[PDB]
């Protein structure tokens, strides 16, 4: 009974954090009405808001020692960290506003709270950070009460209590005021009395050069060093600085203030100091999602009521197209790195027209390139517009590989969806005119593809590199002279290596080198060549990267004999996927092994499997280990209401992944009952057990399987109805 | 849950080797179809076996797919399985090391665990001794789980035939055969067999064995050469369809990995002799690979409904087709709606003034369950859920039941018909996909397998017809099925599926009307003569021909079966002696030749008599005559009826009963061929009298009971020889009085005159 409670609880904390439902106002209502929903009887106690302050600590410090202790047993690289952040941030970041505007300010609890954890979590931390690295290492916990000494919640004589018998730390020193204080130019900490003020003041003087070339701190811009100095704001004023770039953010959509846009976007792509992690941990992704899509597929009315007559018109035109440009770059790294799908957003909203919108087909073609131009894409059927696209090539090309010029009629008369495709496709003829040797002449080419990064032809870059890598595999495996080669890696340094870059593409060019740098980097390892991964490296040094192996970005010298893995996850013969989903059989059926409670290597595993045969491959081998073996935890084989509670495991583990929010779970009982609703949830359990239990009825009317094995599949079925009617979702 | 698209295997000499999943003590069943009365059919008794991997010298793992080697133009009698632990287990069926066997009984090559050699021939269980073996299941996909098995065909050339169609001008149908050249990848005439399996993990293997030795070989890769071996075991492919495509030695593999969630495309590069200069050194081929292309899934429709891949085939495209680059047909399912669309790509080279070209998309109104891809038929079929099949043709993805409304009749070729499916022959209300293990189209597409949950027996179902009372339409029926034989003599296959599909149909035919439904048999077999370019009236050179063809061993077997429920019917008696007859003709002409060698030997091997090698050798000499003699009773035995008959049919002309008689005599090559034997009868003897057996005369007796037995016979044979070279000559003076052509089938297979020639029947 406690220890279903207590697994309950975990994978339901560990659930809401991966679905960003943190900001969700009814955490505590869900929280408070898990014991509830999980005792099927009625169960009316009257839980005081310090009983529940304190199941959240020690439920949030047990979770966390779970997962920082199921750690060794994982492969030493397959490495995902989002997750890890995500922790740190919610445990660093809400819990101290729970208690603030949840608690009654009692000093008394939080220590009994604190007191009555086990050692075994402190033991492990300490080992693992010492088989990490005496030097200072600080624990979750420190940083847990510095947090509420901030808001006013405790004394500074509270600290003295939970810290080391011999060390001490000094009261005055410890920030206890929560107004935000940044260093000036000249060394005095000024108050920031105002936030969305000093945003906008500061954005308005803001410089795009000064992002990626200011490496060090003393920065005039007091934003630009808020961001490396992102770590050690107050706990309540970043939920007021999250809160001030969406008000902000909307407005200039409303508006279409395109300055502002454009730098607003620079801030977030690059992600210093985990910057973005945070702003998705406070702002729910869909709504900013659904924002920056409108942008996106509502510019098209805004260029029939501009005319190029004026000399701010190409102060404009770069304006627009730097707007446009730089909001494409936010959408595909919150897709690759962040995992969030663009084809979601539209199903949810019906404002957003499926069949017309250009970014959603954008995306998913992201890696490939048509081999022909079109300039619509809904109207192939049509002769007129083919004329005019093979114009279009000839006419661009003559232009910038001949004519040494981009005339402002060419850009005036086309609209940036087709320079997203048209720059792709140029450099492709050209890049493989070259390789074949139709092309000889380098030095017209370098000059050539100087002209890519201008201002008005940022946006052809972003489909420019994600080709890069299929175009080099097959130059990897395939047989090319270096003197080729050396010529493949001279038009690429173009790129790479610019010789100038203007003020508003020089934080741009690094942006799009670090999205799919990755990849990138292990092909040409595999292999003038030292410049490009030096290049590489060095955009790759800027900002942290998720879920890298850090022995890669800096193999230079180091040779530990291990082979590196560039991916999420890597699979060995010594580990094979058999030992692991054995683990995962003696976890599935007697909760054995250390992988459980790890939604991160267990939801890649289920894809590289397929729920399918991760169902399949269980559900029919539990018999065996139950006719044999029996039901762990009783020494009695009596009763089928011992072995009841074991199928509770399972399929309570299965709900959450296929529930995601709260008002999804009152229309999936209604799917169940009986086409909006299993369109977003293709790989869902759910629509599995549903689709078979229709047929299977249909075959009783026809009578080819015996009423018993129907009987027996219903009894999944209904079952997995019955929790989820019970339990609020 | 996707169906078992390899679980049963149809070998092309008629055994059905099929995964067993219900008996504790096997894993693997054989049985054929066999007929019970001449009439209905039966499947033959189960003969089940147990594999595991230790036969070599105990627990036997689960069977994850069989593969019979009816690729191309291999034999189709090696079997190798390949079972849920990754052990690829070879089964050789009809030899044994002793001797020669049936095709029902099995023998081992080689196991794979390393390889060796151990040649022991497999006992069934029923008859084997209770062992301590268990169902042990291996239900973990391991590393070296095959994925797909692909089998290696040899240098030879397949002749088949593409379509056909109605040429107006003349009223009948004319097809064209064309001869396909091998595509892909061959082994050469000196390795005894190549195959080729791709394990999940991405790990290659190659298993080969030299035709002049008994050890084996094995070659193994990887796909990903990657230099870290942490991503070398993290290729989980979900599907991996190995298409062999017109590039030399070449083998589209085509993956699609979930760890980067593209459809990546591979080359397979082998080169079979690595010194030419160098024949007698057999040399191990070596394997190659080369990546080429990744692409990724189209997420949504044209009007804004998300898909999912559901499978993902690739048809084995040859050469012949407008357009050899190998249609991949990635399926998607719209979610919550009936439909489903098939898009379809096509890989062919970037070209300069690789990339996948997608031509088209295709809504299907109900969701595919299972997917099988026919052999040397060019024919994708959608199993979809209600039961209902729609085979789609290759070449322009036009139904094939539904051709013959939507054909644009007029043109130059009219009528284009490739199997009896086009003439509208539909298959019933097949059993739900939920209480089916596993289904398979029958080769011919006249019939569907469906193996049942509660079925200790495999079933079987029939195509229908719904218009059987329209009489106008037997023409085109009986030509579509005489089609749909032609292409299956091509391919060597039995083809004993379509054999019952067409009983039935003729069987509601005679139940309302008994006359209309013999001539169908007539209009069906005459379309097959057309059909092969043989023509029953030809002159007389090609009518040897004929008889020494293998064809008569089958298509006189369609009558003998199509016609039996007729009692008292003429029409597979007359089929059956003819057949028998040829069966008296490898008798005596079978050991004539045999016996005419014999006559040398003793000339020149008379230098050494005292020899052991010569005793033997004469004992053997005088030893096969005697055999012939309980030949020579039937031979006698069988001319007396027709003699006796003679008499009987005097007297009473009127008798229908009886007209089997007039078929006998008329048949051309049959007078010829009694000619033939009695003048090897006649050689025989003459040369027996001039070289008699002198050194033992206690062995004279065999060669004195053959003359003994033709002067003792009843009826002279020289007045019975010229009984039929005169019939000869008078039915040929008829031929040149009056043209026909009909005469000549009517003497053959129909006997009986046509009562036009009435006053022909009164000479007899």
């Amino acid at each position: 009974d406690m220890k279903l409670l207590r697994y309950y609880k975990n994978i339901w904390l560990n659930n809401k954090i991966i679905n960003w439902e943190i900001s969700n106002p009814d955490f505590l209502s869900k929280y408070s009405a898990i014991t509830s929903s999980i005792f099927q009887e009625s169960f009316n106690s009257v839980q005081n808001l310090d009983q529940l302050l304190t199941d959240l600590i020690e439920t949030s410090f047990t979770c966390f020692a779970q997962f920082v202790s199921n750690k060794q047993y994982h492969q030493a690289n397959s490495n995902l960290t989002l997750l890890e952040r995500k922790w740190v941030i919610f445990i660093t970041k809400h819990l101290p506003l729970l208690i603030l505007e949840n608690s009654s300010r009692s000093p008394r609890v939080v220590t009994n709270a604190l007191d009555n954890i086990d050692e075994k979590v402190v033991k492990a931390i300490r080992i693992y950070f010492t088989e990490k690295d005496p030097s200072t290492s600080l624990d979750i916990r420190h940083d847990f009460i510095k947090g509420l000494i901030m808001l006013n919640l405790q004394p500074a004589s509270v600290i003295n209590n939970y810290l080391r018998e011999d060390q001490m730390i000094d009261t005055s020193i410890l920030p206890t005021r929560d107004d935000l204080f940044v260093r000036n130019l000249q060394g005095i900490q000024e108050v920031v009395h105002n936030t969305n003020s000093f945003i906008i003041s500061s954005l308005d003087t803001l410089e795009l050069e000064s992002i990626t070339e200011s490496i060090t701190h003393d920065s005039s811009n007091g934003l630009f060093q808020v961001l490396h100095n992102f770590e050690s704001v107050a706990p309540t004023k970043q939920r007021e600085i999250v809160k001030a770039f969406l008000s902000i953010f909307e407005d200039a959509i409303k508006e279409l203030n395109y300055n502002r846009i454009a730098k607003i976007c620079a801030l977030l792509f690059f992600n210093f100091s985990h910057s973005l992690t945070t702003i998705l941990s406070f702002s729910s992704p869909a709504a900013l999602m659904k924002t920056l899509i409108k942008f996106v597929d509502l510019s098209r009315n805004g260029r029939n009521g501009s005319n190029g007559n004026d000399e701010s018109s190409e102060y404009e035109t770069i304006n627009i197209s730097l707007s446009f440009s730089w909001a494409i770059l936010l959408i595909i790294n919150l897709t690759q790195t962040y995992g969030i799908s663009v084809v979601d957003v539209a199903l949810k909203y019906p404002e957003l027209s499926i069949k017309n919108s250009f970014i959603i087909n954008f995306i998913s073609n992201l890696p490939n390139v048509s081999d022909k131009y079109y300039l619509e894409e809904s109207n192939v059927n049509d002769s007129d517009m083919l004329t005019k696209s093979h114009n279009t090539v000839q006419s661009w090309l003559c232009d910038l590989f001949v004519n040494g010029s981009i005339t402002d009629q060419l850009i005036q008369n086309i609209e940036t969806r087709q320079l997203a495709n048209l720059i792709p496709f140029i450099v492709k003829q050209v890049l493989l005119s070259v390789e074949i040797g139709v092309l000889t002449d380098i030095s017209s080419l370098i000059g050539g593809f100087e002209y890519f990064l201008q201002p008005l032809l940022l946006v052809g870059l972003i489909k420019t590199f994600y080709w890069l890598e299929q175009f080099l595999s097959c130059v990897k495996n395939d047989t090319i002279s270096e003197d080729i080669l050396q010529g493949i890696f001279n038009l690429l340094n173009t790129l790479f290596n610019p010789v100038t870059l203007n003020e508003d593409s020089k934080a741009f060019h690094t942006a799009v080198l670090r999205l799919n740098a990755i990849p990138l980097l292990k092909v040409l390892r595999k292999f003038n060549l030292e410049p490009l991964i030096a290049k590489l490296v060095a955009v790759l040094n800027v900002s942290p990267v998720y879920d890298v192996d850090p022995r890669i970005i800096n193999s230079e010298n180091d040779y530990s004999r291990k082979q590196l893995g560039y991916g999420k996850f890597l699979i060995l013969n010594e580990n094979p996927i058999n030992k692991i989903m054995t683990n995962q059989i003696n976890s599935f059926w007697s909760l054995h092994s250390s992988t459980y409670y790890n939604l991160d290597y267990l939801f890649e595993l289920i894809e590289l499997v397929t729920p399918k045969s991760f169902l399949f491959d269980v559900l029919k081998t539990l018999e065996y280990k139950l006719a044999t073996y029996g039901v762990p935890g009783s020494e009695n084989k009596r009763g089928s209401l011992d072995s009841e509670h074991v199928f509770d495991y399972f399929f309570y583990f299965l709900v959450l992944y296929d529930v995601k929010t709260a008002e999804e779970a009152s229309q999936l009982i209604e799917y169940m009952e009986n086409n909006k609703i299993s369109i977003l949830k293709r790989h869902s359990f759910a629509v599995l057990l549903h689709e078979r239990k229709l047929l299977n009825d249909l075959a009783l009317e026809n009578g080819e399987i015996t009423k018993t094995e129907n009987e027996k599949f219903i009894s999944y079925h209904d079952k997995y109805l019955c929790m989820l009617k019970t339990c609020v979702f | 849950m996707m169906l078992g698209e390899h679980l049963m295997s149809w070998s092309k000499t008629g055994i059905i080797a099929y995964s067993d999943s219900q008996s504790s003590n096997a894993n693997i069943c054989l049985t054929f179809l066999e007929s019970i009365n001449g009439i209905n059919w039966r499947f033959h008794t189960p003969q089940k076996y147990v594999l595991h991997p230790q036969l070599h010298e105990q627990f036997f793992y689960n069977i994850s797919s069989i593969h019979w080697n009816n690729w191309f133009s291999l034999p189709g009698d090696m079997l190798a399985v390949c079972d849920e632990l990754g052990n690829m287990t070879m089964l050789i069926t009809g030899q044994r090391p002793d001797r020669a066997t049936t095709y029902e009984k099995l023998t081992m090559v080689f196991q794979d665990n390393k390889i060796y050699n151990h040649v022991m021939p497999l006992k069934p269980v029923d008859k084997l001794k209770p062992m301590n073996i268990e169902r042990k299941q291996t239900r973990k996909e391991y590393n070296t789980s095959i994925l797909e098995f692909r089998w290696l065909t040899s240098s030879k050339s397949v002749i088949v035939s593409q379509f056909c169609a109605f040429d107006s001008s003349s009223n009948t149908y004319r097809s064209r055969a064309q001869q396909v050249p091998p595509y892909g990848v061959y082994h050469p005439p000196f390795i005894k067999y190549a195959c080729l399996a791709i394990r999940k993990n991405g790990q290659i293997d190659f298993w080969y064995q030299f035709s002049n030795s008994k050890d084996h070989k094995k070659i193994t890769l990887q796909l990903l050469d990657t230099s870290n071996q942490r991503f070398k075991d993290l290729q989980w492919l979900e599907f991996a369809r190995i298409t062999p495509m017109n590039d030399d030695q070449c083998m589209l593999i085509t993956t699609y990995s979930k760890l980067s969630k593209n459809i990546s495309f591979y080359k397979l590069h082998v080169n079979w002799n690595l010194n030419a200069t160098k024949p007698n050194v057999l040399n191990d081929p070596s394997l190659k690979i080369q990546f080429i292309l990744s692409t990724t899934l189209d997420p949504t429709d044209d009007e804004g409904h998300v898909l999912k891949l559901e499978n993902l085939h690739v048809v084995s495209k040859s050469s012949i087709e407008k357009d050899p680059s190998p249609e991949i047909l990635v399926l998607y399912n719209v979610c919550d709606t009936s439909k489903s669309l098939v898009k379809r790509y096509r890989l062919a080279p970037t070209q300069l003034s690789y990339n996948l070209r997608r031509h088209s998309d295709i809504v299907l109104d109900k969701k595919v369950t299972l997917i099988t891809s026919e052999m040397f038929d060019a024919f994708v079929s959608f199993y979809f859920e209600d039961g209902t099949i729609e085979s789609y043709n290759q070449n322009d993805w036009k139904l094939e039941t539904e051709r013959l409304i939507s054909q644009s009749q007029l043109g130059k070729f009219k009528n284009i018909i490739a199997s009896p499916l086009s003439a509208g022959f539909n298959y019933g209300k097949l059993p739900l996909p939920p209480s089916v293990e596993w289904m398979k189209v029958s080769p011919s597409m006249c019939g569907v397998i469906v193996k049942q949950y509660n079925k200790k027996w495999p079933q079987f179902y029939a195509a229908v017809q719904k218009n059987y009372a329209d009489p106008e339409k037997d023409s085109i029926n009986a030509t579509a099925l005489a089609f749909g034989y032609v292409k299956s003599l091509h391919k060597q296959i039995s083809a004993e599926d379509l054999t019952i599909a067409a009983k039935t149909h003729i069987l509601r035919i005679s139940f309302l009307d008994r006359k209309r439904a013999k001539e169908f048999i007539t209009t069906l077999l005459k379309s097959l003569y057309s059909f092969f370019n043989i023509s029953p009236d030809a002159p007389k050179e090609i009518m040897d021909k004929i008889i020494t063809s293998r064809p008569l061993q089958k298509i006189m077997l369609l009558q003998l079966e199509l016609g039996s429920c007729f009692s008292q019917e003429n029409i597979e008696e007359m089929a059956r002696v003819i057949l028998y007859l040829k069966n008296v003709l490898f008798a005596f002409n079978g050991v004539a030749r045999n016996f005419h060698f014999a006559i040398e030997q003793i000339s020149n091997n008379s230098n050494q008599q005292q020899n052991p090698k010569l005793f033997q050798t004469i004992f053997s000499k005088q030893d096969l005559i005697h055999s012939l003699i309980p030949v020579a009773k039937w031979f006698v035995k069988f001319i007396t009826y027709l003699t006796q008959e003679i008499l009987i049919l005097i007297n009473d002309p009127t008798n229908k009963e009886y007209t089997l008689v007039h078929g006998i005599f008329g048949a051309k090559m049959s007078r010829t061929l009694i000619l033939s034997i009695l003048n090897e009868i006649k050689k025989v003897t003459q040369i027996v009298a001039k070289f008699p057996e002198t050194s033992y005369p206690i062995l004279n007796e065999s060669s004195t009971f053959l003359k003994l037995v033709l002067s003792e016979s009843p009826v002279d044979f020289e007045k019975f020889e010229t009984f039929l070279v005169d019939v000869n000559n008078k039915f040929i003076a008829l031929c040149e009085q009056q043209p026909s052509q009909e005469r000549e089938f009517s003497l053959l297979v129909k006997a009986e005159i046509p009562p036009e020639y009435a006053k022909v029947g009164d000479f007899l």
